[PDB]
């Protein structure tokens, strides 16, 4: 706060502030998937008859 | 009949700054402003000044404060006109008076 100081006395002063740092670094995820050559000849639930 | 003088409030005698800090306080009694200090020989505290232990002064009060005040702030640089500073009554030598904050930044012109 600034509580009361009056314009003939003025005194202390502030501080300026900060101090804080982190590093959360790689992360990865990579879900292959195939593709069945041989499974499309036959016909899928889907693609009505 | 009733003449009201206005006049006006210079307690500064010099262009020198009027620099000022504060710490702690024992006071006994009420203080007005301009007020000399002193240092304390037991406890460090800062008290009123006695007037007659010579070369203890340290400083001028600058916010009037009392025995319940635990941190005072008082000046401790530039010239002060001799008549506005609160003399305290054991002292009743005006050279004493004078030469009494030589040695600090205080001066009395």
């Amino acid at each position: 706060m600034a509580l009361y100081v009056s314009p003939i006395v003025s005194g202390e002063v502030i501080r300026s502030r900060g101090g804080s740092t982190s590093e959360f670094t790689p992360g990865y995820v990579k879900p292959k998937h195939e593709v069945n050559p041989q499974m499309t000849l036959r016909r899928l639930p889907d693609e009505d008859p | 009949t009733s003449k009201e003088t206005f006049t006006h409030y210079q307690p500064q005698g010099n262009s020198d700054p009027a620099h000022t800090a504060t710490a702690p306080g024992g006071l006994s009694a009420k203080a007005p402003a301009m007020t000399p200090l002193m240092l304390d020989t037991s406890s460090r505290k800062l008290v009123a000044w006695d007037g007659t232990t010579d070369g203890a002064a340290v400083g001028i009060l600058a916010v009037a404060a009392d025995q319940t005040s635990t941190t005072l702030t008082f000046y401790k640089s530039g010239t002060f006109r001799y008549e506005d500073v609160l003399w305290p009554e054991a002292a009743s030598d005006e050279t004493k008076k004078r030469t009494a904050f030589a040695g600090t930044a205080i001066s009395i012109v």
